[PDB]
């Protein structure tokens, strides 16, 4: 399984971006699809993610509101948004399938690491046009 | 047969005596016994009943294998009279990945909720009849109490939650009569988060102290009023607090009103309630893992967050044994109500690698105004030897 | 949680024994990935529990360590391994944390 | 006990929530399970019970194998609680290979049919004593509902058909008072063929949706007077029909009156009932083959031919997922009488053959006036695992 | 409750519709199922209920090798719900080699024997506790019916034979009230061996029809007066004789008083009945081995000797399958008192060496007056297949 | 529903006739059967129950290996009608280690020991719920009868005793009505050690027939006074001694006020109750071990220690097959109390080293005032074969 990303983009603050990741094989399976952003040359951070068979989404604190991910099976797509940029959000946002595939109530989450990543979205922002 | 009203005053307790214990996992090594998880009980006016959740599979079974996912369309409520194992005679009461049960004073009334995470079902059945149902209300995974519901009067109510659990963005109290739900409240107060709540009467009244999976290793409590429906929600005061994951006795702090924000994420079902100023309560002996049960009085620990004394510890399951879930339960006795509690003792995957499966047993043990002295129960079954 | 990585930048010549270490803030039990991250491209999982090695990563690539302290050893750097490295959580609950990275660079004259 | 008069009215019916699943294959893995197929579900005014056609063998056994085979005189009707599967302290009522149940308020009535292909015997049971039988009046397996009768003021009413499974047969609707056959009525109207009706009581009298296995892929409807022991017969009308084999939703077409002759021949037991001039109707999802199950209202589909307008649909079992026989029951609530279903799901020979052994599971689903959402419930077994 | 005093008149009879079965020898090669012989039915007022004499063992067990010996400290009678399958959780009701259970309309009586041959003791079990007991009266094996017995008035009769198998034996019949012994009286009249009666009411008294196992291929007869404890005894009249071995119907022939010494010695439990001047009776099908099993009504056969004129012919059991002891049951109906019989059908040692054990099936039928068909019901197991 | 109060004489025995065997070994040879010890039968208003400790584990299971230990955390207290072997089904009442229940003619009482040797807790629980607790008074295993309390009037009574095996213990008495320890009485009398006592109503008292385990083979006499809660106590007069071990009949001897000095270590829970002067009492066989059972009358054996003369003998279990304890139950008659009581069989570890369990069946006999004659009835397993 190979992960393909949308283009770059560049934006103003206080305007919302997309970014959408598509697997190269058949439509995507229960293992969860998440996104994680690596601030210019500093740390990654995980952001959220999905199960795409039942589509239900998780955030860290950090993007809840403002982050919101979406699963198609049609499309075979997962479409990350993103909403109230500003610097802090210029970034490069990366796709990645983890080993996880299922949410338990009680236990949570198996295996959360990612086997297979996207080639990454740049995502530019500045108050200058 | 009345309507069960709980209406005599609450038990005097010095501590809890041994009740009953299944022995389940000891007796699937050499027979057919179902694999379950989340037990609870709960009693009619003459009888207790065990209630687990099914995986639609005996233990010595290929069926046993990959148990540790909670939601399945093959779970069931299985209930049968406390201490009869869970056999293949075993009645399926309804089809269920999370459940509570109670008897009103004339019948049973089950809540049973199953489909798909996004867009599950609650069918409430009652004297053996399906009256109602509700769909989830923001379409991620509905789920209810794991323990007994509480009716006063005919009027049942269950604590759901949808969602990630967010107070009135999620968490709503149902009034159910002979199955149909009359009324739904939404969670208000101050408990940010309310899970698995463990529910006792408290005439006129229901209190519920329940688990927070994002901010609280204390617990949050929810208040019920039966008659006007009215919702008050907050944290056990105790400086000594129920959740696990948690801090260490020395270092753990509490708040009467908010989460205390201390490993707070995650929990574990569990339960305490007051005797005046003070709370008994039961947890996990080991602060970071289901690892050991104990319970015991905290003195002003209803009311005093900064109040660490405490008196009257029990060891139930010594550290080195697995325990699980718990769960209160009330008991109707000659003059006064007595409270009650189980211990699940999860066993198998994933913390134990040498079977396939995962599954529990219980053991309870009921509040005593007599004397008692000490043991540890726990499940007892050697997975070396048994069923892979 | 949080991931604590160090040292902040290992030099090492080629032909030689690399040691990037990761620190958690709790017990993370043996539940801590290590990738690879070079400039130009996304991060390549090596380890996972804290052992196992991914499928295809060179035997050369080494992990130990549970409960708090975990550590990543290459037997002897070829050109192919100056990269950056990452340590992961994956605890059971959310949010999972990554350590800030330690790049490992070559050792000159 | 007074007897059952069903006289409340219907229920409302937004759809169905899930009320019971027995697992039943996937405890024959490891349990003493009994082989079975055409299962029924019927409830006396406290409890519903399952009941099935036994094979004279448990799963794992040597005499599970070359049971695909309908009629042995080994068969008999197995009776249990609905959720307790077919284990070995279940009570055969009966020696049967076709029959049918139903409570009368005070008692039991078991319609139970065995013996020679030529020359059945249908023997009448009720209230745990033998009162009545009748021979096969056309030589040619006399066979009755599969699934429960219906009883109103004290008569029960049962169809049974003699005769041809492709061709001609002579249907009859029995009138039995307390075991005791009283009247025997032929089939009236306009159904050309009429098996394994499922019916129930829309008082005053009894409404039955059948199997047609000759001309329609439109279900016969047979409406029984209790009164006057007259007959009525016709279709359901709906361009959505419920039969297997049919044509798909695109090119089917039904007649109030006729059968449709697209896909006449052969059937599958199911079942319909009227909503107003709506119909409520379950059938498998595949047009060809017993796969998947799935509810749904047609508009009109009670009185207007060429309706095809659905809404409220629900899948059972999805389409990958093995069915079987389906049938109707009624329960009475408080205020109304509702309407359940149950499908049989049916797993190994002939169309699987990993195993030597055909047995089903059931899942059974009850009208709600509340809401529901979405799921899949199906047998759940791994046959390339389980005993062969 | 009330003492059942069988007043009503006996049903009109046109021959026996299939009632039960319990397919025990094919569910014993995938369960764990008592081994027994000597089964029987009696009914309390509401439910029919199976009886046999278990070997202390399951079938599939190394207990169960030379499970031929009839007289076991480890022989105890199994007690269940008729059409229940002797399964683990079986009551065994007493310990016994040989004996007789009947309910009185108020609780059952049964009557146990167990012990030394020469020194057998009989307890008399009424409403659940030891109420009586008697010695070995003749030394010799002291055996009742292995059937019910029969209580009028809250008087119970029951039939015991002390003395030798194939010779002169001491016959007593026992008033037994609330399980206490009030009278004993000696066989009187012509019946010279009277060996496992078949007993049923026949008010006012009760009618016996027994087993000659020294001088008869005829049945013995014998009458017993409930009111002055009076007792008859003759023989069965009809020229088509009941026992095992007999003379073929072309060769045979009987007495009303007499034995009549055709292949008289030895024989096997059965049983018949008058209807006015003729007899419905059961038999062999085979003169010399116990295989097949036919019903009949022979016309002037209860007053005629030379009569052979038979009608109303049915196979139970076909002429290639084993069969065993046979009784009468008796079941209150509506308006009349109806008779019913089982049919043992014994599998394994001697006659089949494919195993180590012998145990036994039941397969029961009930008179009716209404109509009926053809079929075999034959025990149905594979003995080259299942456990050896 | 009344207290039970007792007040009828003593039936006339002339010995005991056979009433109950579970052949529980043989069936765990096919079959999932409960690992016991302990046994004992006690009955409510209508039906006799046995009782065991469990193990908490199936014999055919890896749990049953090193059951010769008698104080666990996972034994239970099992229930069911007697005759119904102890399966998968059976019903765990409580966690026990040592017990003792009785029916006061309203509910069960169950006296459940259950923690740590040095700090016990007895549970009481009365109709199905914990009602009291005590705490062990000696620290040195707390224990009681393993055999029924006696109940008159609504207050309940049982010996308890905590301390030394073979030396100086603490035996209290405990009055309970409806499950609260409403009075307790420390032993009185003559009486130097009280272990496991057998205790019948014995209208307005109790009296008890005990093991003395450090200085009787004689046995204990507790009499207990229900309405001033007063103890008397002695040692059964007979020169024929109950307990084992014990001196042959030729050399033994006994005391009416002490201990006979005579094998006075160790002993096995039996019975003995008075017929006037004359005693009834049950021994083993064998002097030194628990070889065969017997029980006999000794002629002034009640009042007089000189005396030896025996009659009325009967074996029970044959002197080659092992015993084990036995102990006295009580049945109401219609005009009498009968006297009644179990031998357990013991099987296995440590006397046998075929297997690697300990468990044992039972046979019950009850007093007759008829006839009866001989046999053996022990537990009849070939070790050698079943499961090790
Ligand atoms: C969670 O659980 C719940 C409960 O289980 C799920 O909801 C349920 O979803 C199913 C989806 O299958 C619904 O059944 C389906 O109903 C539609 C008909 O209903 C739609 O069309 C109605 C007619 O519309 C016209 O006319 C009206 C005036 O009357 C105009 O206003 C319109 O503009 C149109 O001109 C319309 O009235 C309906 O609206 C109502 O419902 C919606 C919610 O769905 C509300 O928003 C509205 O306010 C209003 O209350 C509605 O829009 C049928 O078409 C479906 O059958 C077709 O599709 C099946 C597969 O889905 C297929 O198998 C059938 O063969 C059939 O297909 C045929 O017909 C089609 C055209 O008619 C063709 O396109 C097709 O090729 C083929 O020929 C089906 O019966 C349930 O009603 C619904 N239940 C409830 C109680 O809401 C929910 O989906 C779950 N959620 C998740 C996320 O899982
Ligand atoms: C659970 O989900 C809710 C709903 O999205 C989160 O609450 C939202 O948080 C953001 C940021 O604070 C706000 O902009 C929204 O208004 C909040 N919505 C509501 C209804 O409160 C919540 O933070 C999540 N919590 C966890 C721990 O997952
Ligand atoms: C099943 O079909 C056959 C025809 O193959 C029926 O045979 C009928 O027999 C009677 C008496 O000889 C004739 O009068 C009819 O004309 C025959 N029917 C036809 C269509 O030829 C048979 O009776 C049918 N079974 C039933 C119960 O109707
Ligand atoms: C629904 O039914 C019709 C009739 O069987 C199908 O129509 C046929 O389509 C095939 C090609 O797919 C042609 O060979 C036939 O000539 C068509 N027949 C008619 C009468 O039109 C139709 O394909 C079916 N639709 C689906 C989705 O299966
Ligand atoms: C069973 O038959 C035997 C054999 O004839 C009977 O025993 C004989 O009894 C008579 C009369 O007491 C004696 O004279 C013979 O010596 C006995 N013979 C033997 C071989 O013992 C016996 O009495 C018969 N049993 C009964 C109950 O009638
Ligand atoms: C059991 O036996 C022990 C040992 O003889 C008793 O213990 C003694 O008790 C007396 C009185 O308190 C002391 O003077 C001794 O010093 C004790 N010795 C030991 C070894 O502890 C004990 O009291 C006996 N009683 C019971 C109830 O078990
Ligand atoms: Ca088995
Ligand atoms: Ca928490
Ligand atoms: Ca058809
Ligand atoms: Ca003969
Ligand atoms: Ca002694």
């Amino acid at each position: 399984v190979q992960l393909v990303q949308s283009g770059a983009e560049v934006k103003r603050p206080g305007s919302s971006v997309k970014v959408s990741c598509k697997p190269s094989g058949g439509t995507f399976s229960n293992n969860v699809i998440s996104w994680v952003r690596q601030a210019p040359g500093q740390g990654l951070e995980w952001m959220g993610g999905i199960i795409p068979t039942s589509g239900i989404a998780n955030y860290a604190q950090k993007f809840q509101g403002r982050v919101a991910i979406i699963a198609d099976k049609s499309t075979s797509t997962v479409y990350m948004a993103l909403s109230s940029l500003r610097s802090e959000d210029s970034a490069v946002y990366f796709c990645a399938r983890a080993r996880s595939d299922y949410f338990n109530r009680d236990l949570g989450w198996e295996d959360y690491y990612f086997e297979n990543w996207g080639q990454g979205t740049l995502v530019t922002v500045s108050s200058a046009s | 047969a009345e309507y069960r009203n709980w209406s005599k005053p609450q038990c005097d307790i010095t501590g809890f005596a041994p009740f009953s214990k299944d022995n389940s996992i000891r007796l699937s090594a050499g027979g057919d016994i179902w694999v379950t998880r989340e037990p609870y009980v709960s009693c009619d006016p003459d009888k207790c009943y065990q209630f687990a959740l099914g995986q639609g599979t005996t233990l010595n079974n290929v069926h046993s294998n990959n148990t540790v996912r909670d939601r399945t369309p093959y779970r069931t409520l299985l209930m049968n009279e406390l201490g009869v194992p869970f056999h293949l005679g075993t009645k399926q009461v309804c089809i269920a990945w999370s459940s509570s049960s109670c008897h009103d004073g004339k019948a049973w009334l089950h809540v049973c909720i199953t489909g798909d995470d996004k867009n599950a079902t609650a069918s409430f059945i009652y004297n053996g009849r399906l009256v109602d149902s509700v769909v989830s209300w923001s379409k991620e995974i509905l789920r209810t109490q794991e323990s007994e519901c509480v009716c006063i009067n005919g009027t049942c109510t269950v604590v759901m939650t949808d969602g990630n659990a967010t107070g009135k963005a999620d968490t709503k109290i149902l009034f159910i009569e002979e199955g149909k739900i009359v009324h739904t409240s939404t969670l208000s107060g101050s408990a940010q988060h309310v899970e698995e709540c463990s529910c006792y009467p408290r005439y006129p009244g229901v209190r519920c102290v329940c688990r927070d999976n994002w901010k609280g290793s204390n617990r949050p409590i929810v208040d019920i009023n039966i008659k006007d429906h009215s919702i008050v929600s907050s944290y056990v005061c105790s400086g000594l607090v129920g959740d696990t994951p948690r801090k260490n006795d020395s270092s753990s702090s509490s708040h009467c009103l908010d989460p205390n924000n201390e490993e707070g994420g995650h929990g574990v079902k569990g339960w305490a309630f007051d005797d005046g100023n003070d709370v008994w309560m039961g947890r996990t002996i080991n602060e970071t893992s289901r690892l050991g049960y104990e319970t015991f009085k905290v003195i002003e620990g209803w009311s005093n967050p900064k109040s660490k004394l405490q008196i009257n510890r029990q060891v139930i399951v010594d550290r080195g044994n697995r325990s699980g879930y718990s769960g209160i339960f009330s008991v109707e006795g000659k003059s006064c109500i007595n409270r009650c509690f189980y211990v699940e003792l999860i066993r198998g995957r994933k913390e134990e690698t040498e079977v396939l499966w995962t599954s529990n047993s219980i053991v309870v043990f009921c509040g005593t105004s007599g004397t008692y002295g000490t043991g540890s129960w726990p499940d007892g079954a050697d997975l070396n030897l048994m069923p892979i | 949680i949080v991931m604590t990585q160090s040292p902040a930048t290992l030099s090492v010549s080629p032909g030689e024994r690399a040691t990037l270490s990761c620190r958690a803030s709790q017990s993370v039990g043996s539940s801590l990935v290590w990738y690879q991250q070079k400039p130009g491209q996304a991060p390549r999982l090596l380890i996972y529990g804290a052992s196992t090695r991914a499928t295809g990563v060179p035997a050369r690539f080494s992990g130990s360590g549970s409960g708090t302290e975990f550590t990543l050893t290459i037997s002897s750097l070829q050109s192919e391994d100056f990269a950056v490295y990452y340590c992961q959580h994956y605890n059971n609950w959310p949010p999972w944390t990554f350590g800030q990275g330690t790049k490992v660079e070559i050792k000159r004259t």
